[PDB]
């Protein structure tokens, strides 16, 4: 349950799901339009 | 990457080639909440898939960076003070310098993660994991020293120093090298319990010695009002040393995740800032040493 | 016990009563002579070079 | 009759004290006013010795000015070499407790004692594997505070029974006793000629004893508290005395007066040891305040300060060549200074 | 020649070898100064440890002690007491029954406590001859208020645990004498040294470990005094 | 030369009074702690009272507590004692004593047989 190590691992996992925020917003707007 | 996520949807599109722009139904693995289903302008319900739809990670960056900055600075002007004439006691200064050293390696290895993610990807993370294990054992060793100075029949000091000095460097190195096997087994393209189970064991063992070291002060303060005041002032200066921050969150494997990040990063970072002051700056032992060593140096 | 030592106590004070004393000014001048006699050859009053010194 | 002796004693003392004025026609300060002072002195450590577990109480230089021995309360009597910082012998004792130690001018024998009341003499040049006790000087009722060698055979000892004694090691019996002191005698210094010695006791007074006769030639006094240390001016016509009243006092034997008191208003702790330099200008006195003040013996001004030791400086010594000074202390470190 | 300088360096190896093993035994042993009056019963307690200085050694739970009875010197003890400052703990034995010499014992304890050189060393007090005080109070000829007027209007402290078949009259007296000892111990209050009073008699087949347990407390407390844990 | 020469004291009826003095000379009075010590017929030396350099921590043996009163005048360099009630047990010679060390809070050996810094003593006696 070690805080530093666990947090590092979780950030590693999420690293992908960071820069796609903008793209994500655009796709969400597109789905709303649909 | 965004590029990879687009590629994974494009691969799913080429497989489909009806296509609705996301799927050709369990919420698709190639995107989403994956224990959810999407349901069937043509009507569709993806509410379950979007269950999860981050800012705190960037916010946390400055929280521990400043803390480990002041922590590293404070201990560097604290380890140097232990190199002054005498004040090189077995009891304190031959474990405090080693404890202080284990903060330097762990604190500097924090900044490596921010930089590298210098050394190779696998080595940078392996140095982090090992240097963190020693810091959580050197705090245990500190706890395993005062508790050995008391519950043992006196103590034959320096008969068992080598035994516990290796414990703060050796056993974690023994154990972390087992995780290197996992690194070989693991893909390592993405570059990411065995590492943690010992550390959780270290937290409980150090805490059980903290209730056996303040309980003894209960006996030795009443029998010597001011007694009640004196116990807590004495316990607060022993509060950081035995690493009793860690006991609350050691059980919880959840990562709730907000406070586990906010709380523990604040203290694990600033720990050096309020361990150097209470054991190398504020104490009269070195304050009386520094005031007269200063006069002796300026005497000539 | 008083009479044992008091008889010899007066016999103790006689010896220092019969000592030859001159002006204490001479004693001050006597200590002047000896202090300057070996001052030039005492390596504590003045530093001694490390060539001939045995503690370098 | 007891009152008769007390009254009769007073006029004998009165006429002695009245004569001392006649001698005191001036003070040393006026005659030494003209001379320039020594000024700033910068004594540095050279050769911090190690090896002793408990507090160093006593030490002594040899005649060669090279080997020195010191006793500590752990029960080791180890002889160093100053230049090479090396332990030539480490002599176990029977009594952890030892208040004194002296190195023979020949260097064949070495003295020590404390609570056993025995100035035990040891052979350094034993052919055997280990050194052996030559002869135990038993007979003192009280603790031995200082013993010093006259010759290979004759040794003078002060005990805690207010009595000095000369011993003969071959015979093994006390030849001459020195009775007169009221309080426990703490220290000795032999004269250069080794015909006289002075000895201070816990009565704020020093007594000049004749070695052959065994009677007090002259009684010195004027100290306010228990005297601790005593050393001849190298001439042997004068001596200084450290006491618990935190002053040193120079006394002339010939003049029978107290010329100068070495006191600074700030210092409020007793003097444990005293020694002179070879010139007899730098009176360096060891204090209870964990430092050693180098006094100017002529001008009565602190030329310098030797702030070395952590705990109280117990014993002092100056080399016979007059190169260096050594300072045993309660921190178990003999530091050699120069 | 410089060849001989190597010879002394080889001799130092044997010297250092002996000193380092001698350090091990020195640090292992506990020095204790046994102090007390002529009639205190210093010699009686030395008979209890069946396991002109008189040194005694006793093994308790395989830790070596050395307890120094000094009974050779003169009454003047201002310059030979200085030598016992490195000592672990002064075993100060006192006769409770001798009321006239009890004040003189109290004054001796005050001088030991407030001494510069013995300021750092704790004094394990043995209130000896507790049994002999027991029969003395029943006689009721000698009265403490004659020598100590404050005893008249003194009640027992709450922290009192009398032995079975003890009169309350004697219990107040018993804990008054220790209180008078402990009055001095608190006056300076700098936490540097600590009196450990105990109530003992001749028939007590103990005190081998009572000193062990008290000396254990000072060795534990001296560690904690370093960390600032108190 | 250190010397303590007493004055007053002598014969008086039980319940009387006596102002003892301890004119000290050959040392600075002001820095030393003083004490009173009495020697009863066929008994060891005994402690009477005390003074803590300024008159602050004064104490008594308990047997004489609430009867005698010590003072010192540092200007005149003198020590004082007051007598108000006198019992038969109180007939004894009274030596004025000085503490050995100058700036201390301990006094050793002041009731010793051959203590150096004790006066000649005054025989204070109570009888018909």
């Amino acid at each position: 349950s070690v805080s530093e190590i666990q947090l590092m691992h979780n950030l590693g996992k999420h690293l992908n799901s960071m820069e796609r925020v903008e793209w994500l917003r655009k796709k969400l707007q597109d789905v709303h339009n649909f | 990457t965004k590029e990879e996520q687009i590629f994974l949807l494009h691969r799913a599109q080429a497989q489909c080639e009806e296509w609705d722009h996301i799927l050709c139904v369990p919420c698709p693995d190639y995107i989403f909440n994956h224990k959810g289903h999407a349901y069937r302008r043509t009507w569709a319900n993806y509410s379950e898939c979007v269950k999860f739809l981050r800012e705190v990670f960037d916010r946390l960056g400055m929280i521990y960076t400043v803390g480990y900055s002041v922590s590293l600075a404070s201990l560097t002007v604290a380890v140097l003070i232990l190199a002054y004439f005498r004040r090189l006691h077995c009891t304190r200064n031959y474990i405090h310098m080693h404890l202080f050293l284990s903060f330097m390696l762990r604190a500097v290895s924090i900044f490596v993660k921010d930089a590298v993610l210098y050394a190779g990807c696998r080595v940078a993370v392996t140095f982090f994991l090992y240097f963190l294990a020693t810091n959580y054992y050197w705090i245990l060793v500190e706890g395993l020293y005062l508790h050995s100075l008391i519950f043992m029949a006196f103590f034959s000091e320096k008969k068992y120093l080598w035994g516990f000095t290796v414990f703060g460097w050796g056993l974690p190195a023994v154990f972390v090298a087992v995780w290197v096997s996992v690194r070989a087994t693991l893909a390592n393209t993405g570059c990411w319990w065995i590492i943690q189970v010992p550390i959780l064991a270290s937290i409980v063992l150090n805490f059980i010695l903290f209730i056996n070291i303040v309980r003894v002060l209960a006996t030795k303060l009443r029998e010597t009002r001011q007694q009640y005041r004196k116990l807590l002032k004495s316990t607060l200066v022993l509060m950081p040393l035995f690493g009793v921050h860690y006991i609350v969150f050691m059980a919880t494997p959840y990562t709730l995740w907000q406070v586990q990040m906010h709380y523990e990063m604040l203290f694990n970072s600033f720990q050096g800032f309020f361990v150097a002051i209470i054991y190398c700056f504020c104490n009269g032992e070195v304050q009386a040493e520094i005031k007269k060593s200063w006069s002796r140096w300026t005497l000539a | 016990a008083s009479i044992a030592q008091a008889r010899k106590l007066v016999e103790q004070l006689k010896m220092e009563a019969n000592i030859d004393r001159i002006k204490v000014s001479k004693a001050a001048a006597d200590l002047m002579a000896y202090c300057e006699a070996h001052a030039k050859e005492d390596p504590l009053l003045t530093p001694v070079p490390a060539s001939e010194n045995p503690f370098r | 009759e007891l009152d008769q002796l007390r009254q009769e004693a007073e006029q004998l003392k009165n006429q002695i004290r009245d004569a001392r004025k006649a001698c005191a026609d001036a003070t040393l300060s006026q005659i030494t006013n003209n001379i320039d002072p020594v000024g700033r002195i910068q004594m540095r450590t050279r050769r911090t010795l190690r090896g002793h577990l408990a507090k160093i109480y006593a030490m002594h230089w040899g005649t060669d000015s090279r080997l020195l021995v010191s006793a500590s309360q752990d029960g080791k009597l180890i002889i160093w070499d100053s230049y090479t910082t090396n332990k030539v012998h480490a002599i176990p004792l029977r009594s952890s407790w030892v208040m004194t130690c002296a190195y023979a001018p020949s260097g064949n024998y070495v003295a020590c004692g404390g609570l056993d009341n025995i100035c035990s003499i040891y052979n350094l040049k034993t052919r055997e594997g280990n050194v052996r006790v030559s002869r135990e000087l038993a007979g003192h009722t009280g603790y031995l505070s200082c013993c010093r060698f006259l010759d290979d055979n004759q040794i003078v000892t002060s005990s805690g029974d207010t009595t000095c004694a000369l011993w003969d090691i071959e015979t093994g019996q006390q030849t001459t006793t020195f009775t007169g002191h009221t309080g426990d005698v703490m220290s000795l210094s032999l004269a250069p000629d080794t015909r006289l010695f002075v000895s201070g006791a816990c009565d704020a007074s020093a007594k000049l004893w004749d070695v052959r006769e065994g009677m007090c030639r002259q009684t010195f006094t004027g100290h306010e508290s228990d005297i601790n240390a005593i050393c001849f001016f190298p001439n042997g016509n004068a001596f200084a005395t450290g006491s618990d009243d935190a002053t040193c006092r120079l006394f002339d034997l010939r003049a029978d007066q107290e010329l100068m008191t070495y006191s600074h208003d700030n210092i409020i702790c007793g003097i444990t040891s005293v020694s002179f330099s070879k010139s007899g200008r730098l009176l360096l006195a060891g204090y209870d305040d964990f430092n050693c003040n180098v006094w100017d013996a002529l001008k009565a001004d602190r030329a310098g300060v030797l702030a070395g030791h952590d705990n109280r400086v117990s014993c002092l010594g100056v080399t016979d060549d007059g190169m260096a000074v050594a300072t045993g202390s309660w921190d178990s470190f003999l530091k050699i200074w120069n | 020649q410089r060849n001989e300088e190597k010879a002394q360096r080889e001799a130092n190896k044997k010297i250092e070898k002996q000193l380092q093993k001698d350090k091990q035994v020195y640090r292992a042993t506990h020095r204790l100064l046994l102090l007390g009056a002529d009639n205190s019963g210093k010699s009686t307690i030395v008979k209890q440890m069946r396991i002109g200085i008189f040194e005694t050694k006793f093994q308790v739970d395989k830790v070596n002690f050395h307890m120094f009875d000094v009974g050779g010197q003169r009454d003047e003890r201002r310059k030979w007491i200085q030598c016992f400052n490195d000592v672990t703990a002064i075993i100060f034995v006192v006769d409770s029954s001798d009321y006239n010499r009890l004040q003189e014992a109290l004054n001796l304890f005050k001088s030991i406590w407030n001494n510069r050189w013995l300021r750092t060393i704790s004094v394990i007090l043995f209130l000896n001859k507790q049994d002999l005080l027991a029969e003395k109070v029943l006689a009721g000829k000698s009265k403490i208020e004659d020598y100590f007027p404050e005893f008249a209007r003194y009640t027992t402290p709450e922290d009192a645990t009398p032995e079975p078949g003890e009169d309350p009259r004697v219990t107040r007296a018993k804990y008054f004498i220790r209180d008078e000892f402990l009055r001095i111990s608190t006056a300076s209050g700098d936490g540097r040294h600590y009196c450990y009073p105990h109530f003992t008699c001749a028939v007590d087949t103990e005190n081998a470990r009572r000193i062990f347990n008290d000396c254990r407390d000072i060795i534990q407390r001296m560690h904690l005094r370093q960390y600032e844990l108190l | 030369q250190v010397q303590l020469q007493e004055s007053g004291g002598g014969l008086v009826q039980p319940g009387g009074s006596l102002r003892l003095s301890c004119a000290a000379s050959g040392f600075t009075f002001s820095n030393y702690k003083m004490n009173w010590v009495r020697q009863a017929p066929g008994k060891g030396l005994e402690w009477v009272s005390d003074i803590s350099q300024s008159g602050a921590s004064i104490s008594y043996t308990g047997s004489v507590k609430g009867r005698f009163t010590i003072s010192r005048d540092n200007a005149k360099n003198t020590l004082y004692l007051q007598m108000n009630s006198l019992k038969p047990e109180d007939t004894a010679v009274y030596y004025c004593a000085r503490c050995p060390a100058p700036f201390t809070r301990d006094c050793f050996d002041v009731t010793s047989t051959t203590y150096a810094y004790r006066g000649q003593g005054t025989q204070v006696t109570v009888s018909s």
